[PDB]
């Protein structure tokens, strides 16, 4: 029997801690601690609603455009405000951009190195590492001479004594499995993985003025003047340059990162039975197409007890059964008002009071969905979509089961996803299916403006007296988000933000029940409780973003 | 050998070090296997919890007096510091302790640089700059939210290659990024003296590319290169060219305090 | 099926076709496997002699009415065409042979466009525009020496997309590239208005990034997208952001006629 | 015999016409002949000296720089005036960077496709491709994967039936010797070859403003404000930038490029054996780095009757030797003044009168140096490189000789290069030691500035009256180049621009000798005298630029 604690977590975004006890080398039960608060829901009180998205866009840079989308809906929603159609193609481009760098990111610099030894790359025989995927990606850059330069920037680094962020990995621990010629194959992968998320955020950049944390939104809609006639605006030359990144991402995609996570799966497949977090799900809608604020290419959802045959679907973002449902609670946070509260008339009053086991032990509050705990984030998405029967999501999803199959003589059940690597493998699944998003929503922009509809916003009015309460819905990265604004007088009165990692990192609830990241614990191996690799494997699948938990 | 760089995260969004992987010259990966030695950086450390922990303890004893030390994110005093807890120690500490061996310290964006979002408002944490937690050192302040990645890493290079810091304003920031208002040096400033104002999004004027300076743009009282330097390397990037007024974010007292709309004072 | 063009040099520099290798959008393997079907260019043509001039005419009769005829370089009249003579034949007879069933027709750079540095001076071929030489066509003119690739390409795209040409101004050139002044939305603006200039390369004022009106800039007489849209997609890159005075080189009485340091009139 | 024309040749920049004579399969006697003319030299007189530049580097958009280079060295040498070091670092760059691109370009758009047969590409294994590269080159992009990619873009371009650029091309001729593998390589890095070259220009485009023809410089330096320090201006952001160009381009030079070029010579060696253009050959020294426009990192000389072993060394520009040696004669050109002229006493008076054998055919003039026939260009370069005993060429030519005698079992000699492919290795050779010209120049600039040297410009004085004269050299792409401005009463009195391409290009000359072009097709075997492919490897080696030849 012994308690560890995990302080900082790594490769993650923000500040975390994991606590677990364990007894007969497994983890018995385990805390999620959010360490850092900034009060961002405060600091926009009281301000223009048109104003709220520049300020609290900066919840997050990891998961930057989420924050400034949902702040903009809330408001929009509030107003009774239908957003042009272009607003809408503008928008999604960036979404679905975004969300591809931010996913190869979590698979590659976040995540690779919980399974991927380095050191285990220098004995790995480049050739060897190349005849492996013959018949199993069609990428161009699996050469042998592509391995040996990267084997040789390790040797190097090695050679230099200076192994910096790679120093005091986890090189040859029990849990690493890899052979030396996949470890290298994962490495060169790595690099190549930041050529393409550089792609993607070049898309985003010309849409949203730069990234991180874009600048082209506006409460009614975009600020890009659209003009194909127009000097210095985005007319048809700005659109060619962005198409030419949008077209850049679909290789790397498709034939690396797809084919890793069948990869990861085949030679770790004992994490298919492990790592489940809840037994409820939910995601919202994304991607409007239509002029009134729906029309989704995206569908979302609501499981129970992991029944995809009788889960809920929800269509629209004003849908009252989704919006009543959610409430978070403090009771095991350190805010002072501990009972479940609707987001419209939350509070967020810090109460600060050290660690406690069976008290208050993060800055993370505790969502639930009809008093349920949920996960949210890309399993969620991925079991939602193939409940909807979504033929897109199907299709790819057998794709890697395919590869999986031909690797493994196995196949993959949908019980086996509700695990650490089906999170992985939804989360692969969405990056992938955002390529087709991408590709639809460039191709509809370009046929309205050849309509002649060259419209971007609708300048909105707000009320001086009256209370209205808005809320933004989106399927961010890690999952659904949700904005919550109330207006008063003109301002802002209350604003509440509950994030997809706030779903997932939350602590014991009102009713002490646990939450996904703390449930998806118990059970987990763990060979040396002082080098807990296997913990952080389980944590890493559901990229945690604390900046967004907490605010 | 590589010169050696400790990155500290207080009350950072992760912006500032994402603002990195846009980089071109050098890109992130040249960056940590060619340019420095990134001694610690929680966001891409392989090791996690006590094993990075002694990383850094580690390499603030073996590379006393020589590296470069960055911190993104505001700092929290509030309730002596526990706003923001890292190894059970508020950050306030870890920062102190960095700074005593640090041979250049640098605040990376607005929020070390000044405070930022974080301090803004009522400031719910106490939340303060790099500088006033360092009153005995000499920061130098990168800001904007988060700057062109550049603004720092030519900082940086300047540092490697030449043994000193760049030339510095009297706050501190590097007088190639930050030496200039944007309005002393943007391409609409023929159509403010012209009186050729966008008035809404999507008007007329708007579409031709207009001055933004109607729709509150701060580019009269914000230093910095977003007109110059731009954004991500692909040409024409920055918010005024793709339609949206600048908000100020480089400068204190005007972004996270002023509405976007509300106007800017000209000189 | 990709849509043909047909493109023929005069009196060119060939300056005008490199510039399609720094484009990126398309990029020149792009442009010639996917977006046209390039049926006829000389300088890179498999086809040599007898078997391109067949080529051609081939071509000229199975896209009659569907190509566009692009055309580089000066047309030189003086003496019966003989200052270009191609397979024994002067080229303003080839021009005005493929012009007869062309879809759209294209002077790219300021030779094609309105004579350009070919017709300068004293003019010894007595060259002319291609507009000068189609008199009952109307030629799209996209001057420059040589223009950014995009404002051909993404003229060219138009075409092809919406099945149009792009607005032209009175000039026939495409409002998106030439429709406004360079000095009505340049970024040294500021230094002009407040009569900071550099006065040599190398002074002060140069190594400040002033505005350079008194070493002869252009930008106040000459219509191009050089200040914004810039050249080569690496950012920050025309003549005057790398420290030379525009020439005026789109511009006809501009280039080629004042002295680079001859001062522009100012409206 | 029977008497052919070509007419236009293609892939050259310009506007050429080649007539042979052939006697039994075999040419006999040639006619070059450029068939365009500007008058850029009359249209240049009667300005500012300081303006010449910007007007002549309009001679040609292929070799832009060159002449823009040569015509301010032209004015500073009538000036006296020494250029500052930092001009001239960056002056080096520009034309290193921008030859970069002008060679690779030429290998392999202008000249593959003399060589490489596309139909038989579709034949081709692209595993059998990529096996046969193994331990000849290190490049990355040469796997299977790449080449079937390669091989699909071939196939489907050629099932639209639009072939394009590359209709009615020489598929199946008789001198088509490459096997299906290698003509798929050789489109594979055609295409490779497009990337490289781009970034290539982006050098030259950071330091001159753009690219075609630049605009930073000035008689008297560079318009460039160094400046660390400055916002807008060149400081160690916009440096790090150039550097980050610079460094890319290596790995295709060296392990495509050369590779490709010691290929070709190994199943094309009957091409060792002829195209010999001449038996004297002149370069002059290239890239100043001092105070006083000398100490050039590349050497020069002139080579009579092939004898390496008595050539004469040039190591300054203002040689007196060489300037007063050059003359230029219209025999059989279409000017009016026949004698041979000194530049500086030139003419160019139109005199056209149709084609005739034995009279005038050609708008080139017909340059002697002491009255001898002269090549210019890589071949040239090389040749006085090794006749100097420089060890960087003599050892990267043996890089080369190394994988033609791994793959033929046998070695190169000096004589074999005297021909065709000896002209191309000439070229590869160049582009090859140029990278280390880049990262010589550009590290000599960073730490030139470190010394705090910002100075980049010396505004020249220029006499109201008085008569004088200067000569500016550049070594240029395709060779020694050479701008001889009068100036008289402060303005230009006579220009006259003898460029590499009239060197090699030029007509039968006033002693009716003929030139490299006409001198290399004597014995050229000529297969089927309507598809004379034969004929246009001898000329494309020559890298024509009618553009220059003429002006
Ligand atoms: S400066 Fe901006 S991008 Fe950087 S940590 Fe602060 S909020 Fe984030
Ligand atoms: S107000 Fe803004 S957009 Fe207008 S000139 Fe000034 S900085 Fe530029
Ligand atoms: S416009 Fe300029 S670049 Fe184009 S052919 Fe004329 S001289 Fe050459
Ligand atoms: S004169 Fe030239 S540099 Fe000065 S503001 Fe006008 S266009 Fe810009
Ligand atoms: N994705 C993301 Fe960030 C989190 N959790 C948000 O919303
Ligand atoms: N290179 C080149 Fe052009 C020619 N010939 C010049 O000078
Ligand atoms: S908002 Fe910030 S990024 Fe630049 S344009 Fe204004 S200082
Ligand atoms: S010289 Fe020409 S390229 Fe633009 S900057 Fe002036 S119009
Ligand atoms: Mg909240
Ligand atoms: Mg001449
Ligand atoms: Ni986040
Ligand atoms: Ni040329």
């Amino acid at each position: 029997s012994q308690r560890i604690t995990i302080d900082p977590v790594t490769r993650i975004q923000g500040h975390l801690r994991i606590d677990c006890e364990i007894e007969n080398g497994v983890v018995s039960k385990a805390w999620a601690s959010g360490t850092m608060w900034r009060g961002m829901e405060e600091i926009v009180k009281n301000r223009d609603p048109r104003d709220a998205w520049m300020i609290v866009q900066r919840i997050c840079g990891v998961c930057t455009t989420t924050h400034a989308l949902s702040s903009v809906r809330a408001a929009e929603s509030a107003l009774n405000i239908d957003v042009p159609v272009n607003a809408q193609y503008i928008r999604n481009i960036i979404l679905a951009a975004h969300t591809t760098h931010d996913h190869i990111v979590h698979f590659y610099q976040l995540s690779a190195l919980d399974w991927v030894d380095i050191t285990s790359a220098l004995q790995a025989d480049p050739t060897k590492a190349s005849e492996m995927l013959k018949g199993v990606s069609t990428w161009h850059l699996n050469s042998p001479e592509e391995f040996t330069k990267v084997q040789n920037k390790i040797k190097d680094l090695v050679a230099s004594g200076q192994l910096g962020i790679f120093a005091n990995g986890y090189w040859g621990h029990p849990a690493m499995k890899l052979p030396p010629e996949v470890n290298l194959i994962a490495v060169a992968h790595y690099l190549q993985a930041l050529e393409c998320q550089r792609d993607a955020n070049r898309v985003v950049a010309l849409l949203g003025g730069k990234t991180p944390h874009i600048q082209n939104l506006a409460v009614g809609g975009v600020a890009n003047p659209i003009n194909l006639d127009g000097l210095g605006v985005l007319n048809l030359e700005r659109l060619m340059y962005i198409k030419s990144f949008i077209d850049k991402l679909s290789d790397f995609v498709e034939q690396v990162y797809k084919v890793d996570t069948a990869v990861i799966a085949a030679f770790y497949p004992e994490w298919l039975t492990r790592g489940k977090g809840a037994v409820n799900y939910l995601s919202v809608p994304e991607f409007p197409t239509d002029s009134k604020n729906g029309s989704f290419l995206f569908p979302g959802g609501y499981i129970e007890n992991a029944d995809l045959s009788s889960y809920r679907p929800i269509t629209s973002h004003s849908d009252e059964y989704l919006i009543k449902g959610i409430q978070e609670s403090a009771k095991h946070s350190w805010y002072k008002d501990e009972a479940p509260q609707a987001p419209w008339e939350g509070t967020t009053i810090p109460a600060y009071d050290g660690w406690s086991d069976d008290g208050k032990y993060s800055w993370v509050k505790s969502p639930t969905f009809y008093g349920k705990t949920v996960e949210v984030g890309p399993l969620a998405n991925m079991l939602v979509k193939l409940a909807a029967g979504r033929e897109s999501t199907q299709n790819k999803l057998n794709e890697i089961v395919a590869i999986y199959q031909k690797l493994t003589g196995n196949t993959l059940e949908v019980a086996q996803l509700h695990s650490t690597l089906g999170r992985i493998i939804g989360r692969t699944v969405h990056c992938c299916e955002l390529q087709d998003i991408l590709q639809n929503q460039y191709s509809a922009l370009i046929t309205n403006i050849g309509k002649g509809d060259h419209t971007t916003f609708v300048k909105p009015n707000i009320p001086a007296t009256g209370e209205f309460k808005g809320v933004g819905f989106l399927e961010a990265p890690r999952g659904m988000l949700s904005h919550w604004m109330v207006i008063k007088d003109g301002i802002i009165s209350n604003y509440q933000a509950v994030v997809p990692s706030t779903w997932n990192s939350g602590p014991r609830n009102f009713n002490d029940d646990v939450g996904p990241y703390e449930q998806s614990l118990v059970g987990t191996p763990v060979a040396d409780p002082n080098k807990p690799l296997e913990v952080v494997r389980t944590i890493h699948s559901f990229d945690p973003c604390m900046a967004c938990a907490v605010h | 050998q590589r010169p050696p760089v400790i990155w500290i995260g207080a009350q950072e969004c992760t912006g500032c070090t994402e603002s990195l992987l846009r980089a071109t010259h050098p890109t992130v990966e040249n960056l940590v296997l060619e340019t420095i030695s990134l001694e610690y950086h929680e966001v891409l450390s392989a090791a996690f919890g006590h094993q990075v922990e002694e990383n850094k303890h580690n390499a603030l004893e073996k590379y006393k007096g020589q590296y470069v030390l960055v911190v993104d994110g505001s700092i929290p005093l509030k309730d002596n510091g526990i706003y923001c807890m890292v190894a059970g120690e508020p950050i306030v500490d870890h920062i102190r302790k960095a700074a005593e061996g640090a041979a250049a310290i640098i605040a990376i964006g607005s929020c070390s640089a000044w405070g930022g979002v974080a301090a803004a408002g009522v400031n719910p944490t106490g939340a303060v700059s790099l500088q006033e937690v360092l009153p005995g050192k000499t920061v130098i302040n990168i800001p904007g939210c988060p700057p062109n990645p550049h603004n720092f890493l030519a900082t940086v290079a300047h540092i490697i290659t030449y043994g000193k810091p760049p030339k510095l304003d009297d706050k501190n920031r590097p007088t190639f990024a930050y030496g200039r208002l944007i309005h002393e040096h943007c391409e609409r400033r023929p159509h403010f003296d012209a009186g050729r104002f966008a008035k809404e999004f999507g008007d007329e004027g708007h579409r031709e590319g207009w001055c933004l300076y109607h729709l509150g743009c701060k580019g009269p009282e914000t230093y910095g290169n977003c007109s110059t330097l731009q954004f991500c390397d692909v040409g024409g990037v920055w918010p005024v060219a793709i339609g949206h007024p600048c908000y100020g974010c480089n400068e204190e007292g005007i972004g996270f305090h002023k509405g976007i709309h509300q106007l800017a004072n000209v000189e």
